[PDB]
């Protein structure tokens, strides 16, 4: 699928933290939630871009195992 | 034909209007030389011209229009004035006394790029202007404060100017102080410093840094966008 | 599974009614809602890995692989029928040359 | 087949009885109608200008029921103060 | 650190106190610096203090804000050295700042005179020879024209500029689709000197 | 003593759009000085072979930031050189690890996230992000033990 | 002369042309009334006139030359505009909307008199201006600076205005504060104050003394002079 | 390195499908690969035009001799 870069899904993140009815929290650098917000979002891209890559390898595969040309 | 004497214009053997006085830089004259020349062959006394730019003596350095005014066609004592316009619309103005040539007036120009209300602590927003910072060579920015103590019951300082030039600097500086309070035996008025820095990009302006000494709020309220042709 | 089930059985799974502000529901909600949508995301790959439904970049990766390139301002529907179609010439025919012919026209 | 239009018929909005009467007819055809619905809580979360405007869900609001920092729903902190807390502005802006 | 009436409060609750503060902001609180960056300081004001030498002018060219390319360049029958800003090649008001303001670490007599990079421009009318009937598009030919006024743009202002370069870049790209370019414009290899610097200008791919 | 360079890393070593969060200051450690002109004035030994495809091997080279951001190459290499400056004094010749200081990899990382968010834009070269988020925490977990492995040692 | 109702210039006995309305001090009449006085006697709308310097009214002090305008010789409801020049070349202009007066709007103007980048450590350098300050009533100094530390990662200020009215001061004295670093990472906000002292002398000016904070290179980079008349 | 270029040279000629012309761009391309920054430029004396082969011609003999510059 589209690939998500860490930028947006942490904006995404704390638009949703922002809007599930939390004033209190902040998300200035330094803090432990801004940091766990980080990490989780370069997951989801590591998690991204190896399906992109495993899509390719994918296709390839596919067009081995596909007719009998190797 | 025998009106030109006194008109504005010339008139072409095709009878279309034209400018008395052209002056070209193949011509190898000075404009003073040339409005001499002008007046002792036709006895105008005003006139329009053209000047091209690079003509010694030009009021101004790029080609221009204007007109040229005088009373009597005197040229070994010649009394008389001059308003010309830029092709960029630069106003300058000027005269001959006796003969004597003084110094083009140039005019400065502006245009109010922006007004509000912006908070010193609303660091990293950004807000449009009127026109491009490019159509500008200065610009004064305007901040409106209050200070930490009050003098004579008065904490307001009046909007203070800060003019810079457009040297493409990432950030202008705002930065200045204050004195306040009334001095009383325990106590003396007291002290303060203040910045904010601002950035400019085409039609755009951000506010990108600041400091107060008090917990008050502290605004940008002016833009003005300033040409010193 | 989904992030709300696996995790520590102590920890709450819904809103307070105590107070209307609860950072707890805040995160878990947002982390839940992230999790679904890379779930969603994940099932819908199914289909970019099949030329029945592979679109755009697939579709495209599909066709260079098959040497049908994309024509300039070619959707994507008609661009799979060609690459369907393309490998049905059954050239040498003469049907299949007026076929050809037909298309080219 | 010459018409009349019917423009501002009027019901002060029954809604004991809701059939309101279109007296002028055979009605060929409807063209509007606009009428004073009540936003009973609307979250009006504070945006940063501190004493000036925040925005509603209408440009049509026109008369402000209740506007109030919440201890929990409907629930008040403040009850603000209409021309001296808040005032409307625009028909369209809670406005400090 | 903190700001002005931030405390409020005393831990010993005798109730004769009504109110407490602290009437001046705490800055005393100074961060912990490694003699490190220290050492490296004083060591780079040492340095600067230096005279006549090609490092020291050189920094010295640097106080200037419009000043930024500056080259080093030696010659004993006229030493001279070359720098430019972004806005262009060189105003005169400038080079008279930068002559003036370089006496303070030129060596004796100050046998300097500054002049402004002379740029030149490159027009190219590429024709390029593909044996590929699909990828043929308006997409290549802009790769292409980009990539060449990248190339251009790239050089490092000294004799850098020969056609088998050009011809090894366009050649960079898979041998399967790209067949032949044959230049046409460029009919010597142009070499500037160390004064002049050559760049891109308006550059043609034409498909074939 | 110095382990012979490969051909490709020793030719990528000798020489608008903002992100909101990390910004770049293009600024240079000492000690990235010090090994930048060793490379340019002594002619260190280079291998023949290119057996490793890896790191800069047809993915830095490959991609057209090259051509297309040459800034953003300037970055890169920047990370390369202080990267490469941090792995020289460790394997071998530990006297140079004296100029180095905390504020030289806060930098780097900086100058890291920025160009890594630059090119999350890009669908395709997302290979070249993959390893710059691995090196990312590798200059974090030095930025928070350089400062006692100097006083250790 | 069947043409003189239109024209810019009267046509005088002998043929030669000058302005139709000439106001001179010895009328003992007001600018406004020698203008509603030459309206009413010719019916003209367009024209120009010589004012002498002293006359009650005038657009300005000085004699001055100008074009008056409007499209209507109604002087008991008049509207129009004027532009005059002065001896000196200053600029000023003015309406009357329904035989109502407005102030006379005077243009300022300037020149740029120096521009570079010289050190505040060059204290006794002596550099030329481009004109004598002795032609301006004020004068601005336009200073550079790199702040003590950085601010968000940059450490330039812009490039800032001075405006001193020229007293004959054998020094004009540029001083202020920069708020320099950030109330960040562990660091005060250094507050630095400066001094850079200047002087001029006909066509030249002096960097006369200075006071700086720190051991960057902070500079005097332009000077233009101002005319407010 | 004479030698390396003769080897590779010569080993370009080979390898090479019938009915092509001797394209002199893909040569110098191919004999430049080696390294871009040590080979600085090369030329020829007669066959700067490319040769049309027939159908039935194959480009694989050839004497190749180098001189430097």
């Amino acid at each position: 699928m589209k690939t998500r870069k860490l930028t947006n899904i942490l904006s995404k993140l704390i638009d949703k933290t922002m809007a599930g009815t939390s004033k209190i929290t902040d998300f200035t650098p330094g803090s432990a939630s801004r940091s766990l917000l980080e990490a989780v979002s370069l997951e989801i891209e590591q998690f991204y871009i190896l399906t992109k890559e495993n899509i390719d390898w994918g296709i390839q595969e596919g067009i081995i195992e596909a007719f009998d040309f190797q | 034909k025998d009106m030109e004497k006194y008109l504005l214009s010339s008139i072409r053997d095709d009878g279309s209007a034209s400018f008395p006085l052209l002056v070209y830089t193949s011509d190898s004259k000075t404009f003073q030389q040339a409005i001499i020349d002008h007046i002792d062959r036709t006895g105008q006394t005003t006139f329009t011209f053209y000047v091209q730019g690079g003509v010694s003596g030009s009021p101004m350095s790029n080609s221009c229009r204007g007109l040229f005014m005088s009373d009597t066609p005197n040229t070994s004592s010649l009394h008389g004035v001059y308003n010309a316009i830029g092709t960029d619309g630069r106003n300058v103005t000027g005269s001959v006394v006796g003969s004597n040539w003084t110094s083009p007036k140039t005019s400065p120009s502006h245009k109010e790029l922006w007004t509000g209300a912006q908070s010193f602590l609303s660091t990293g927003t950004t807000k449009n202007l009127s026109d491009d910072i490019s159509n500008y060579s200065y610009v004064e920015v305007y901040t409106t404060h209050k200070t930490t103590e009050k003098t004579k019951g008065n904490d307001n300082t009046g909007t203070i100017c800060h003019k810079f030039y457009l040297d493409g600097s990432g950030t202008y500086v705002c930065s200045g102080t204050f004195v306040s309070g009334d001095r009383t035996d325990t106590k003396p008025p007291i002290t303060e410093f203040y910045r904010v820095g601002v950035s400019f990009k085409g039609s755009t302006w951000t506010l990108v840094d600041s400091a107060v000494q008090n917990s008050k709020t502290q605004y940008v309220t002016r833009i003005i966008g300033i040409n010193m042709p | 599974a989904n992030f709300l089930k696996n995790l520590h059985p102590l920890l709450r799974r819904d809103r307070n009614k105590k107070d209307n502000q609860d950072p707890n529901f805040a995160l878990i909600d947002a982390l839940n809602e992230e999790m679904n949508q890379v779930e969603k995301d994940a099932i819908e790959s199914k289909l970019q890995s099949s030329l029945k439904t592979s679109t755009s970049e697939y579709l495209d990766k599909f066709g260079d692989w098959f040497g049908v390139y994309r024509k300039t301002d070619e959707k994507d529907d008609v661009y799979r029928a060609r690459i369907i179609k393309y490998l049905l010439l059954k050239r040498g025919t003469n049907n299949a040359i007026i076929d050809a012919i037909k298309d080219y026209l | 087949y010459d018409l009349g239009t019917a423009e501002n018929e009027s019901t002060i909005f029954n809604k004991s009885n809701n059939s309101i009467s279109l007296a002028n007819s055979p009605v060929k055809e409807i063209r509007r109608v606009t009428g004073q619905v009540l936003i009973e809580k609307e979250r009006v979360t504070r945006g940063a200008q501190g004493d000036g405007q925040d925005f509603l869900s209408n440009n049509t609001a026109f008369e402000i029921v209740k506007v109030w920092t919440e201890t929990s729903p409907g629930v008040t902190t403040k009850e603000y103060k209409q021309g001296e807390d808040f005032r409307l502005t625009d028909g369209q802006t809670i406005d400090w | 650190n903190v700001p002005e009436g931030t405390i409020n409060t005393i831990a010993s609750g005798s109730s004769l106190i009504r109110s407490v503060n602290n009437e001046y902001s705490f800055n005393t609180g100074t961060k912990e610096e490694s003699q490190e960056d220290f050492k490296r300081r004083f060591h780079s004001f040492v340095e600067s203090r230096g005279r006549a030498t090609n490092k020291s002018v050189r920094y010295g060219a640097l106080q200037i804000p419009d000043v930024e390319g500056v080259y080093v360049y030696e010659e004993t029958g006229h030493i001279t050295v070359f720098a430019h800003d972004r806005n262009g090649n060189l105003s005169d008001t400038l080079k008279e700042d930068i002559i003036d303001a370089l006496q303070d670490y030129r060596p004796s007599g100050i046998m300097l005179d500054v002049t402004g990079v002379e740029k030149e421009e490159v027009n190219v009318s590429a024709t390029v020879t593909i044996s590929n009937k699909s990828r043929i598009g308006d997409t290549l030919q802009k790769h292409i024209e980009s990539v060449i006024r990248s190339y251009l743009n790239n050089l490092k202002t000294s004799d850098d500029l020969i056609i088998t370069d050009l011809i090894q870049a366009i050649m960079n790209i898979d041998d399967v689709l790209i067949y032949d370019v044959s230049f046409d414009n460029l009919d010597e290899n142009i070499i500037v000197p160390p004064q002049g610097i050559i760049r891109a200008g308006e550059i043609k791919v034409e498909l074939k | 003593n110095f382990i012979p360079q490969p051909q490709g890393l020793l030719r990528f070593l000798n020489t608008s759009f903002v992100s909101k969060f990390y910004t770049p200051q293009l600024q240079l450690s000492e000690l990235a000085k010090k090994v930048l002109t060793n490379i340019k004035t002594d002619d260190i030994p280079v291998l023949e072979r290119e057996f490793n495809d890896n790191t800069i091997i047809h993915k830095a080279n490959d991609t057209l930031l090259k051509v297309q951001a040459p800034r953003m190459y300037m970055i890169l290499q920047s990370i390369v050189l202080e990267a490469y400056a941090i792995v020289n004094c460790f394997v071998e010749n530990p006297s140079s690890l004296k100029y180095l200081t905390e504020e030289d990899v806060s930098i780097t990382r900086e100058n890291l996230n920025y160009v890594a968010d630059y090119l999350g834009n890009y669908d395709d070269y997302n290979s070249v992000v993959l390893d710059l988020r691995d090196l990312d925490l590798c200059f974090s977990a030095i930025e928070l033990q350089l400062p006692l492995i100097k006083k250790e040692a």
